[PDB]
């Protein structure tokens, strides 16, 4: 079992780390897009 | 000016501001004054207005955003429909609501068996002072009760985001207030009955009304010999070439359709430019030009207008038969 | 026996419970004995502290159950790690307020034209915990008010290139931050304060 | 009782990974919106 373990453990920690370092940046990309949204209604504002 | 300030030395502001406020009151009084707390940090329309000068100090000291809010769709998908309560406390209005149990990622499709319990956590808070209204999404970290009542830690807390893709409400609200010892009636928390759909309707009527001030104004263009027309005045179309110009540089205008929500008036959806000047503190809408062809009432109803002559000694107050 | 109380009927007592308890303190001092029970809402001293101890641990527990021990998921950590702190006594509840300046993301980038206001990004992530007798419980928030479209300076926040940094990010595989102090007042500031022990008490939080 | 923790966040782990895989979607769906986002501001802010 141990054996077993540490070859799935391995991968298991860095998969995991990536997992979080992933979703962190997707959070981050939000509020990218809030900003975009804010500024895209603050020039459509403005009418054509 | 205590808006458009810059951020640092906002605060220090508001000593002098609060001192000449409760110095120029009291000199005809019946109530024992009320200070500030920032040291931590008819006489009746007095009171009122000295209320909201404080209100707006509080709510737009140290920092300033929108005076509304706007939750995230996926936020409001996930305490679609919560179990919801709203507390009166002293001139504020707290309210607060929380999850149901359904899960986006139970939707989305092991660890399906705590869903209600990662779902269970987030909440929502929102007060809406007279200065306008704020809220917040709580999110909650600490666990259940394992010993009375290997589980997913972030991808928990990750579903509650911005815009990506039941708990007893009372709960946080008698978590942040619940001083024991005092709060007889000067302060006393005060549930209104879910039951008591007056109190419901008139909380709705309340949200109705905008937290920024309101202003409509009447632009009209007459011509050269359409002096006390007032049909040729109203019917005008296409006004002089300079009368044009100065218009465009009016502020900024929104179309009237999908676009643009009730948020901004929309008095007369029917058809167009409609130029509308726009702050924070104030907003005034043009809401009939010469362009605009009830309609009638509409431009007769605009307490103020004003009116491009184009003309030689033109306009006289009583030619207009617009009462207000 | 509370706890093991069901959680449905639960607030029943809670009045009899605190009456049960202004009764065991009849005649012994009636300074404040007040009934004070949240059914409105929803020596001696030591006598004192015993009824204060209970009817906390009760609001604790009342309407759920739930450990008295906070742990931030890492994201919270990530977020707000060294935030700009600010702590109050509003009573006997102490309440502590956090809040982020981005910390982590410009770890993410390691350039003024992103760096100065790359915590303006993520200004309005928070953290708010509050340790009562019963211990400590706390929130992560995120404010969800944008910011003054004009009176905020929000226009003058170039994105594309903060795209671009993300992406970057993605590959690797005067005061900077908003005021805590803010949330605090927002959510306590009934102008008019009507109970002077009410009035909360910032600690100063340079002296030590 | 260690190789008994060590397989249970094995479990966990290998188990939260459709989690891990969902967060992947978003992220195309919300480079998109950004890319959508980024063009309605190019044809209704970089206007003549």
């Amino acid at each position: 079992l141990l054996l077993s373990q540490v070859s799935q453990k391995l991968s298991n920690s860095e998969s995991v780390q990536q997992q979080m370092e992933f979703l962190n940046r997707q959070l981050l990309v939000l509020g990218e897009v809030n900003e975009l949204y804010l500024e895209q209604l603050q020039n459509k504002h403005s009418d054509t | 000016w205590f808006i458009r300030c810059r951020l640092p030395f906002r605060k220090d502001f508001v000593p002098f501001i609060t001192k000449g406020l409760r110095s120029n009151v009291l000199l005809s009084f019946d109530d024992t004054p009320e200070k500030d707390s920032f040291r931590a940090r008819l006489k009746n329309l007095h009171l009122e207005l000295t209320e909201t000068c404080l209100d707006m100090m509080a709510r737009y000291v140290f920092s300033n955003f929108t005076a509304v809010p706007k939750r995230s769709p996926v936020g409001e998908f996930l305490l679609a429909g919560g179990r919801t309560k709203t507390w009166l406390v002293g001139n504020k209005l707290v309210t607060v609501t929380t999850s149901v149990g359904t899960g986006t990622r139970s939707l989305l499709g092991n660890l399906a068996a705590y869903v209600p319990l990662l779902t269970q956590g987030w909440a929502e808070i929102l007060v809406r002072r007279p200065t306008g209204n704020t809220s917040w999404l709580m999110s909650l970290e600490n666990p259940l009760s394992p010993f009375s009542s290997e589980l997913s830690n972030a991808l928990m807390a990750a579903e509650r985001f911005k815009e990506h893709r039941g708990i007893n409400p009372s709960f946080v609200f008698l978590q942040l207030y619940h001083s024991p010892f005092f709060g007889d009636e000067s302060n006393k928390p005060i549930l209104l009955p879910n039951e008591s759909q007056s109190f419901e309707r008139s909380v709705q009527l309340l949200d109705q009304i905008p937290s920024y001030d309101t202003h409509k104004i009447a632009v009209l263009y007459v011509g050269e010999g359409q002096s006390n027309s007032e049909l040729a005045i109203l019917s005008n179309e296409h006004g002089s070439y300079r009368y044009t110009e100065f218009l465009t540089g009016l502020g900024r205008l929104i179309e009237l359709k999908d676009c643009q929500p009730d948020k901004v008036y929309l008095g007369g959806l029917d058809v167009q430019f409609t130029y509308c000047w726009h702050d924070d503190i104030m907003q005034a809408v043009f809401h009939i030009a010469t362009l605009m062809p009830d309609k009638k009432r509409h431009l007769g109803n605009d307490f103020v207008s004003i009116v491009y002559n184009d003309s030689g000694e033109d306009f006289k107050l009583g030619t207009i038969k617009g009462q207000f | 026996w509370f706890i093991r109380c069901r959680l449905p009927f639960r607030k029943d007592f809670v009045p009899f419970i605190t009456k049960g308890l202004r009764s065991n303190v009849l005649l012994s001092f009636d300074d404040t004995p007040e009934k004070d029970s949240f059914r409105a809402r929803s020596l001696k001293n030591l006598h004192l502290e015993l009824t204060e101890t209970c009817l906390d641990m009760m609001a604790r527990y009342v309407f759920s159950n739930f450990t008295a021990v906070p742990k931030r998921s890492p994201v919270g950590e990530f977020l707000l790690a060294g935030g700009r702190t600010k702590t109050w006594l509003v009573g006997n509840k102490l309440v502590t307020v956090t809040t982020s300046v981005g910390t982590g993301t410009r770890s993410l980038l390691g350039k003024t034209n992103l760096a100065a206001y790359v915590p303006l990004l993520t200004q309005g992530w928070a953290e708010i915990l509050v340790r009562r007798p019963t211990g400590n419980t706390s929130w992560l928030m995120s404010l969800e008010n944008p910011l003054s479209p004009f009176s905020s300076d929000i226009n003058n926040m170039p994105l594309q290139e903060l795209s671009n940094a993300l992406m970057a990010a993605e590959r690797f595989k005067k005061v900077p931050g908003i005021n805590p102090s803010f949330v605090f007042l927002q959510l306590y500031h009934s102008p008019f304060f009507g109970d002077e022990s009410n009035k909360p008490i910032l600690l100063p939080n340079e002296s030590q």
